[PDB]
C-alpha cells in the first residue's frame, strides 16, 4: 500500500535521519531491541509507512545510507537504536570525497552508484505502490551534495511520477565549513533547480541563533538542531502519518505551493520554540501560535521575509482546537498586512489541523512557506561565485579532475536567469 | 581504511619519528614490549589502533614507518635505546658513507647506491597495508641525507603513486641563527623538487621554537627534547580524525584538498595552540574565542613573519578536546569583523570544523599540561614570502663569486641548475606578488 | 565480411584477407570500384599502419593496382590517405621488397593528375625516394622501382617547394 | 563527459603539437 | 667561439645590451670577468671593432688569480637610431678564445601595463570601450602584435596588430558588449616587436547584473504608516 | 642541419604517425561534433536574447 521510501546521503544527512529515525521510534512506541512497546491506537494501521511487515511484528527501517566514508556507519551504529537498521543498505567506498563534488561525481559516482540503485530498485519493487522518495543531505561536502543530485535524477529518470522532495543545507557567507563550498553548492543549485520537484531551505546559523535566543540553552550542539529538523520533519510527514480531520499529502502541498516549477524552494519552520522555565507558563491558543508562525524570529532563515512579498504559504496544525479561529487569524492578517504578500492572488494561507497530538507535546504546529526572502542568499552566491571564478582560484582540483570550466559558465547564466526571474516576480504589480 | 605511511630521513626525521611513535604509543596506552601485559589494571587500548599500529595473530603491534639515514650513528643510538624491542632491525636501514649536509654527493654517487631495498620495503609496506590516503615524509633542507636522499626518493614515490597524497615536513633554515654554512645551497635545490614533484609542503623553523618557549614555557636551557615533543603534538593534532572519531571528522584529503589554492602555492602557515607549561595551564581561564584570537598572534607562530605585510588566500582551523560549536561560532564572528586580520575580497569566509572528542593527553617527564581543548591552524597568506626572498638573496650573494663550488663541480653536476633554480624561484616569487596583489 | 576479418587478432588471416582483396582488385576497374564502395579501402590502410611485416605487401600491392587502373579509384585512395602509409612503409619496414612494393605503389599514384602528385609530394616521400634510389645496399628491384616512381611523379608533379631539392641531389 | 571531454582535448593538444611541428620544421 | 664562459673565464653579465639609449649620450655598462680554472691566466682583450664602442678597464696585475674578478666598463656615444651590434674577443693561455655579443638597440618606455582590470556592471544591450594608451617615447616606430591565450564573444579587441607612431601614441580598444548576464573574462597577452621582448600580460573583466532598490519599499511601507496615522 | 633535418623527417614520419591518429580523429571525433557542435551553439541566442 501507501509507503514512503527514505534516503540518506551527507554526514550530517546520516546524522539528521538517524535523530529522525530515534525521535518517530520513541514517539510511535518502539523499543530499541526491534519489537513495539507503543500503546497509541494509530501507531499500527499506517505505522508500515516506514516500516516493513516481518515474522514476530519486528519492523524495519525503510532508510538506504550512502556515503563515501566508511567511519559514518560505525558513529551511527555505536548509537542506541544502529543496531535496528539494515547493515546491507549501508553502502559505503574505500576514498573519502574530500569535500570535492565534480570528484565524488565522477570517482566515487560510477562504481558505486550501481549497488544503491539495485538496493532502491529491490525495496520499491518490494512494496505495492508508492508515492514519494525522501532525501536528507547537505551541500557541504562530496557525500550528500554530489550523489544526492545523481541519485535524484537516476530515480526521477527512471520512475517519474514520484515526489522529489529533500531538505539539502543551504550554505552561509558567516557560517561556512568548506572554502570551495559556493562551487558545490552552484554545481547543486543546477540540479536541484532541473531535475527535483520540490527542496526545502535548511540553515544551521539560523537555528543556532534561534536556540541562543529563545531556547536559552547552556551548550548547543549539533545534536539540538537534529531534534529540530526531526521536530519539522514529523509536522510535516503527520499529514499521511496521522489521518485526522482535514488531512494532506506531499504532492497536493507541492502542487497548490509551487507556482512555477523554476522556483520550488519552501521555507519551513516550527511554533513553539521556547525555553526550559517557560515551559510552565504558557497560554496554549491560537493566536499566540499565529504571531509566533508569523513573525521572523521563530523563523530558521538567515534572512528577512520582510524584505519581499509573500508567494504561498501553508499552516499545518498538529492538535484539537477548532477550525474558525484560524482561518479568522488568516482574514484579519491578510487585512492588516497588506503589504507583506502577493494582492494579486488573494487567500495565499493553506489551513491543515491534524486531529492527533503528537507524543509528549499536546500542541504542535509546523510552517511551510515560500517568502520571498531567499533572493538575498541566491544574489550573494552569485556575487562570490562570480569573484571566485574571476581569476579562477580552486579550480586546479577540478580540471585536474577532467570536467571542463564551461559548466561553471552555463550553470552562471542559469543563476543569473533565476535571480532575474525572482526579482521580476518580487514586485509582482497588477497592471501597467 | 584511513592508513598511512611515514617516512623518517636523516638525523631529524629519525628522531621525529621516534618522538611521535613514543606519543602515539603513550596516548593510547602501548606498552614498550608491543604486547599487551596490562591483565591486572586495564588503562585504555580499545581503539581503532590500525591507523598507524597492525595487529598480529599472537596480540603484537608492528609500526609502520621508515626509518632510513646514510649514517649509522643516528641507527646504532636508536637500537640502543629502550623501544628496540617495538620495531624492526629490517625498517632501520644502515650506510657507509652520508651526506652530512651535502646534496651533491647524496644525490648522485651515495642516495643512487640504496634506491632497491627502499623501494622494496616500501612496496612490502603498502602491499600490507589495505588503504592508503597519503605519506608522512620528514626530513630537512639543512641535512645533506634528509635533501638528496629525500628528493631522489620523492621524485620516484610521486611517478610510482600518482593518486596518492605527498606531504612534506622539515625545517626551513632560519635567516637569524643556523648550524650550518651549505643551508642555503641544498635548500635551493630541494625547493625546487618539492614544488615541483609534491602536492603541499610545511615549512617551520627553530628560532620560533626558541622564542615561544622562552616567553610561554620560561626554559633557560632548551633541548631538542621539547622541540621534538611539539611537532609531534602538531602531527597527532593534524591527524587526530583519523585515529579517532568525532563530530565532524576531517581526514587528510578534507582539508589538503582546500589547502591548497593552486599548485604553485602550497605552503601553509601551522600555529598550535595552546603552548604553555604546566604553571601557565593552571590559573588561566581557557575559551575558544581567545585561543583562537591568540593563533593569529605572530608572537605564536612557527615562521618569522609578520601577518599584516599580506593577507589571506585560505584558512583551515582545527579543533581537538571539548570543544563547544557555540564557542567557534562566536569566535568565526569575531574574527571575521576584525580590521588588524587582513584578507581579500574575493575570499569572504573559508575555514573548516574539526570536532575531537578525545581530549589531548600528557606525558610523564614533559612540560605539557592537561589541557581540556587544543587548536591548530593552517592558513594561506603571501606575507611569508619574504623567507624565500631572504633565501634567494643569500644565494646570489653566495653565487656571484661561487663560495663552495669546485666541490660539487667535481661530485658532478650541472652548474647550469643553479641558474634554473634560481629563476624558478624567482618565478615562484612574481607569481606570489601577483596574488597576493588584489583589484 | 572479409573486411571485419582485417581487424581479428590473428595476424595470418588478415594477411590472407589481404591477398584475397588484392588478388580480386586487379583485373578490372569495376572490381576495385565496387571495393571502394564497400568501404574498404580505409580499412586495408589501417591494418597495415596496424600490423608490420610481409602482411603489408598484399596490401601495398592492391592499391598500387587500385590507384593504376583509374583516375577516380587514385583519387578515392588519396582521400582515404594511401599515400603516408606508404612513406611509413618505406620508412620502418627493413625489408627491401616490401620498399620496391611501396615505391610502386606511390609512383602510381603520383602517375595521375597533378594534383595527386601533389598530395604525394606534401608528405615527404620524393627524397626519401631519391636516397634509395641513391643508396648502393639497396636492391636492383627497389631501385628499380623507386626509379619509376620518381618519373611518374617527377613528371606531373608542380609542387615547386617539392621539386627545389632535387636541384641539387 | 570528461572521457568524452578527452575526445576534444587530445586532438586539440596534437593540433597545437602540429602547430609546434610546423614552427620548428 | 664560446659563450658566456669558458673552462678558464666566466662572464657575467653573459651579453652585452644596450637598451634605450639616446643619441650623442656617453653611456656606461659593466661587464665582469672571474676566473674559473685553478691556474692563475692571462687575459687579452682586443677593442671594438667599431667607433661607437669604446672600452675602457684597469690592469694592476696581468695573471689573473682564480677566483679573482676584472671589472671592465663599455662607453656608447651613439649618432642615429638603428641596432647597433659587436662582438669583444678575449684570448686566454692556449686557443682558450671567447666570443660575447655587444647589442646596442633602442627599446620604448616603461608602458603602465595593468595585470588586473575590473570594469564596472553594464547591463545588456549597452556596450563599454576601454582605451589602453601605448606612449612611444622614441622617433621611431614600433610593432604590436596582441594574442588570446583564452578568448570570450562578448569582447572585442581593435586593433589586433598594429604600429605605434613615431614619438606617437597607439591606442588599444576594448569593447564589452553584454552577451550574458553574468561575467566574462579575457586573458591576453601583447606581444611587442623589440628586441628582448617581454610580451606583456593583462586580465580583463566585466559584470552584468540588475537591481531592485530594497530601501525605497521602506519608505513605501512608512508612507502606509503616515497614511494610517490620520 | 642536414642531418638533423633527416632527423627532423623521421620524428616527422614519427609525428605523421601522430597525425595517422589525427586520421581517426578527423573520422570520428567531429563526425560526432559535425551535429552536436550545432545543437549545442543555436540556443544560447534563445537564452541570451528572448
Amino acid at each position: 500500500m501507501r509507503e514512503i521510501v527514505h534516503l540518506q546521503a551527507g554526514q550530517c544527512g546520516n546524522q539528521i535521519g538517524a535523530k529522525f529515525w530515534e525521535v518517530i521510534s520513541d514517539e510511535h512506541g518502539i523499543d530499541p531491541t526491534g519489537t513495539y512497546h507503543g500503546d497509541s491506537d494509530l501507531q499500527l494501521e499506517r505505522i508500515n509507512v516506514y516500516y516493513n511487515e516481518a515474522t514476530g511484528g519486528k519492523y524495519v527501517p525503510r532508510a538506504v545510507l550512502v556515503d563515501l566514508e566508511p567511519g559514518t556507519m560505525d558513529s551511527v551504529r555505536s548509537g542506541p537504536f544502529g543496531q535496528i537498521f539494515r547493515p546491507d543498505n549501508f553502502v559505503f567506498g574505500q576514498s573519502g570525497a574530500g569535500n570535492n563534488w565534480a570528484k565524488g561525481h565522477y570517482t566515487e559516482g560510477a562504481e558505486l552508484v550501481d549497488s544503491v540503485l539495485d538496493v532502491v530498485r529491490k525495496e520499491a519493487e518490494s512494496c505495492d505502490c508508492l508515492q514519494g522518495f525522501q532525501l536528507t543531505h547537505s551541500l557541504g561536502g562530496g557525500t550528500g551534495s554530489g550523489m544526492g543530485t545523481l541519485l535524484i535524477s537516476k530515480i526521477r529518470e527512471e520512475y517519474p511520477d514520484r515526489i522529489m522532495n529533500t531538505f539539502s543545507v543551504v550554505p552561509s557567507p558567516k557560517v561556512s565549513d568548506t572554502v570551495v563550498e559556493p562551487y558545490n553548492a552552484t554545481l547543486s543549485v543546477h540540479q536541484l533547480v532541473e531535475n527535483t520537484d520540490e527542496t526545502y531551505c535548511i540553515d544551521n546559523e539560523a537555528l543556532y541563533d534561534i536556540c541562543f535566543r529563545t531556547l536559552k540553552l547552556t551548550t548547543p550542539t549539533y545534536g539540538d538542531l537534529n531534534h529540530l529538523v526531526s521536530a519539522t520533519m514529523s509536522g510535516v510527514t503527520t499529514c499521511l502519518r496521522f489521518p485526522g480531520q482535514l488531512n494532506a499529502d506531499l504532492r497536493k502541498l507541492a502542487v497548490n505551493m509551487v507556482p512555477f516549477p523554476r522556483l520550488h524552494f519552501f521555507m519551513p519552520g516550527f511554533a513553539p520554540l521556547t525555553s526550559r522555565g517557560s515551559q510552565q507558563y504558557r497560554a496554549l491558543t491560537v493566536p499566540e501560535l499565529t504571531q509566533q508562525m508569523f513573525d521572523a524570529k521563530n523563523m530558521m532563515a538567515a534572512c528577512d521575509p520582510r524584505h519581499g512579498r509573500y508567494l504561498t504559504v501553508a499552516a499545518v496544525f498538529r492538535g484539537r482546537m477548532s477550525m474558525k479561529e484560524v482561518d479568522e487569524q488568516m482574514l484579519n492578517v491578510q487585512n492588516k498586512n497588506s503589504s507583506y504578500f502577493v494582492e494579486w492572488i488573494p487567500n495565499n494561507v493553506k489551513t491543515a489541523v491534524c486531529d492527533i497530538p503528537p507524543r509528549g507535546l499536546k500542541m504542535s504546529a509546523t510552517f511551510i512557506g515560500n517568502s520571498t526572502a531567499i533572493q538575498e542568499l541566491f544574489k550573494r552566491i552569485s556575487e562570490q561565485f562570480t569573484a571566485m571564478f574571476r581569476r579562477k582560484a580552486f579550480l586546479h582540483w577540478y580540471t585536474g579532475e577532467g570536467m571542463d570550466e564551461m559548466e561553471f559558465t552555463e550553470a552562471e547564466s542559469n543563476m543569473n536567469d533565476l535571480v532575474s526571474e525572482y526579482q521580476q516576480y518580487q514586485d509582482a504589480t497588477a497592471e501597467e | 581504511m584511513r592508513e598511512c605511511i611515514s617516512i623518517h630521513v636523516g638525523q631529524a626525521g629519525v628522531q621525529i619519528g621516534n618522538a611521535c611513535w613514543e606519543l602515539y604509543c603513550l596516548e593510547h596506552g602501548i606498552q614498550p614490549d608491543g604486547q599487551m601485559p596490562s591483565d591486572k589494571t586495564i588503562g585504555g587500548g580499545d581503539d581503532s589502533f590500525n591507523t598507524f599500529f597492525s595487529e598480529t595473530g599472537a596480540g603484537k603491534h608492528v609500526p609502520r614507518a621508515v626509518f632510513v639515514d646514510l649514517e649509522p650513528t643516528v641507527v646504532d643510538e636508536v637500537r640502543t635505546g629502550t623501544y628496540r624491542q617495538l620495531f624492526h632491525p629490517e625498517q632501520l636501514i644502515t650506510g657507509k658513507e652520508d651526506a652530512a649536509n651535502n646534496y651533491a654527493r647524496g644525490h648522485y654517487t651515495i642516495g643512487k647506491e640504496i634506491v632497491d631495498l627502499v623501494l622494496d620495503r616500501i612496496r612490502k609496506l603498502a602491499d600490507l597495508c589495505t588503504g592508503l590516503q597519503g605519506f608522512l615524509i620528514f626530513h630537512s633542507f639543512g641535512g645533506g641525507t634528509g635533501s638528496g636522499f629525500a628528493s631522489l626518493l620523492m621524485e620516484r614515490l610521486s611517478v610510482d603513486y600518482g593518486k596518492k597524497s605527498k606531504l612534506e615536513f622539515a625545517i626551513y633554515p632560519a635567516p637569524q641563527v643556523s648550524t650550518a654554512v651549505v643551508e642555503p645551497y641544498n635548500s635551493i635545490l630541494t625547493t625546487h623538487t618539492t614544488l615541483e614533484h609534491s602536492d603541499c609542503a610545511f615549512m617551520v623553523d627553530n628560532e620560533a621554537i626558541y622564542d615561544i618557549c622562552r616567553r610561554n614555557l620560561d626554559i633557560e636551557r632548551p633541548t631538542y627534547t621539547n622541540l621534538n615533543r611539539l611537532i609531534g603534538q602538531i602531527v597527532s593534532s593534524i591527524t587526530a580524525s583519523l585515529r579517532f572519531d568525532g563530530a565532524l571528522n576531517v581526514d587528510l584529503t578534507e582539508f589538503q584538498t582546500n589547502l591548497v589554492p593552486y599548485p604553485r602555492i602550497h605552503f601553509p602557515l601551522a600555529t598550535y595552540a595552546p603552548v604553555i607549561s604546566a604553571e601557565k595551564a593552571y590559573h588561566e581561564q581557557l575559551s575558544v574565542a581567545e585561543i583562537t584570537n591568540a593563533c593569529f598572534e605572530p608572537a605564536n607562530q612557527m615562521v618569522k613573519c609578520d601577518p599584516r605585510h599580506g593577507k589571506y588566500m585560505a584558512c583551515c582551523m582545527l579543533y581537538r578536546g571539548d570543544v563547544v560549536p557555540k564557542d567557534v561560532n562566536a569566535a568565526i564572528a569575531t574574527i571575521k569583523t576584525k580590521r588588524t586580520i587582513q584578507f581579500v575580497d574575493w575570499c569572504p569566509t573559508g575555514f573548516k570544523v574539526g570536532i575531537n572528542y578525545q581530549p589531548p593527553t600528557v606525558v610523564p617527564g614533559g612540560d605539557l599540561a592537561k589541557v581540556q581543548r587544543a587548536v591548530c591552524m593552517l592558513s594561506n597568506t603571501t606575507a611569508i614570502a619574504e623567507a624565500w626572498a631572504r633565501l634567494d638573496h643569500k644565494f646570489d650573494l653566495m653565487y656571484a663569486k661561487r663560495a663552495f663550488v669546485h666541490w660539487y663541480v667535481g661530485e658532478g653536476m650541472e652548474e647550469g641548475e643553479f641558474s634554473e633554480a634560481r629563476e624558478d624561484l624567482a618565478a615562484l616569487e612574481k607569481d606570489y606578488e601577483e596574488v597576493g596583489v588584489d583589484s | 565480411v572479409v573486411l571485419t576479418c582485417l581487424k581479428d587478432k590473428d595476424e595470418y588471416v588478415k594477411k590472407n584477407a589481404c591477398t584475397l582483396i588484392r588478388e580480386i582488385a586487379k583485373h578490372t576497374p569495376e572490381l576495385s570500384q565496387l571495393i571502394v564502395n564497400a568501404g574498404g579501402v580505409a580499412a586495408v590502410i589501417d591494418c597495415i599502419g596496424s600490423c608490420k611485416g610481409n602482411i603489408r605487401l598484399p596490401g601495398i600491392m592492391m592499391l598500387g593496382y587500385v590507384a593504376a587502373h583509374s583516375e577516380n579509384l587514385a583519387m578515392a585512395v588519396i582521400i582515404s590517405k594511401g599515400v603516408p602509409q606508404l612513406s611509413i612503409c618505406l620508412s620502418e619496414e627493413p625489408e627491401d621488397h616490401i620498399k620496391a612494393a611501396a615505391a610502386w605503389a606511390l609512383g602510381q599514384l603520383g602517375r595521375h593528375t597533378p594534383e595527386h602528385a601533389r598530395a604525394v609530394a606534401v608528405t615527404n616521400t620524393l627524397p626519401v625516394l631519391l636516397s634509395l634510389y641513391m643508396s648502393p645496399e639497396s636492391s636492383e628491384d627497389l631501385q628499380l622501382k623507386s626509379k619509376k616512381a620518381i618519373k611518374n611523379i617527377l613528371q606531373k608533379c608542380t609542387y615547386l617547394p617539392a621539386l627545389e631539392p632535387f636541384l641539387y641531389d | 563527459r570528461k572521457s568524452l571531454n578527452l575526445l576534444d582535448k587530445m586532438h586539440e593538444e596534437k593540433d597545437v603539437f602540429i602547430q609546434k611541428t610546423k614552427g620548428e620544421l | 667561439a664560446k659563450l658566456l664562459n669558458n673552462k678558464v673565464i666566466q662572464a657575467r653579465p653573459g651579453i652585452v645590451h644596450f637598451g634605450g639609449y639616446e643619441i650623442e649620450s656617453k653611456h656606461q655598462q659593466i661587464l665582469n670577468i672571474a676566473n674559473i680554472s685553478d691556474e692563475d691566466t692571462h687575459l687579452h682583450i682586443l677593442p671594438p671593432q667599431t667607433k661607437y664602442f669604446q672600452i675602457n678597464f684597469e690592469k694592476k696585475e696581468h695573471r689573473l688569480i682564480p677566483g679573482l674578478s676584472l671589472t671592465v666598463t663599455i662607453t656608447f656615444s651613439p649618432d642615429e637610431w638603428r641596432y647597433y651590434y659587436d662582438c669583444i674577443r678575449i684570448h686566454c693561455k692556449g686557443d682558450d678564445t671567447l666570443l660575447v655579443p655587444i647589442h646596442a638597440y633602442p627599446v620604448l618606455n616603461n608602458l603602465d601595463f595593468p595585470t588586473f582590470i575590473n570594469l564596472s556592471d553594464v547591463f545588456l544591450g549597452e556596450s563599454k570601450s576601454y582605451v589602453i594608451p601605448l606612449q612611444c617615447s622614441c622617433p621611431v616606430d614600433f610593432e604590436f602584435h596582441i594574442t588570446l591565450l583564452r578568448s570570450h564573444q562578448a569582447f572585442t579587441i581593435e586593433p589586433k596588430s598594429g604600429i605605434i607612431p613615431a614619438n606617437g601614441k597607439a591606442k588599444v580598444t576594448v569593447k564589452f558588449t553584454p552577451i550574458q548576464y553574468g561575467m566574462a573574462q579575457i586573458k591576453i597577452q601583447l606581444w611587442i616587436s623589440q628586441f628582448n621582448s617581454q610580451p606583456y600580460e593583462c586580465v580583463f573583466t566585466g559584470t552584468c547584473y540588475p537591481n531592485m532598490a530594497l530601501p525605497l519599499e521602506e519608505f513605501k511601507r512608512l508612507n502606509t504608516r503616515s497614511k494610517k496615522v490620520n | 642541419e642536414k642531418d638533423l633535418q633527416s632527423k627532423i623527417t623521421a620524428m616527422l614520419k614519427d609525428s605523421e604517425n601522430a597525425m595517422w591518429h589525427i586520421e581517426i580523429q578527423k573520422g570520428q571525433f567531429e563526425d560526432v561534433r559535425k551535429h552536436h557542435e550545432a545543437e549545442a551553439e543555436a540556443r544560447q541566442r534563445g537564452l541570451e536574447v528572448h
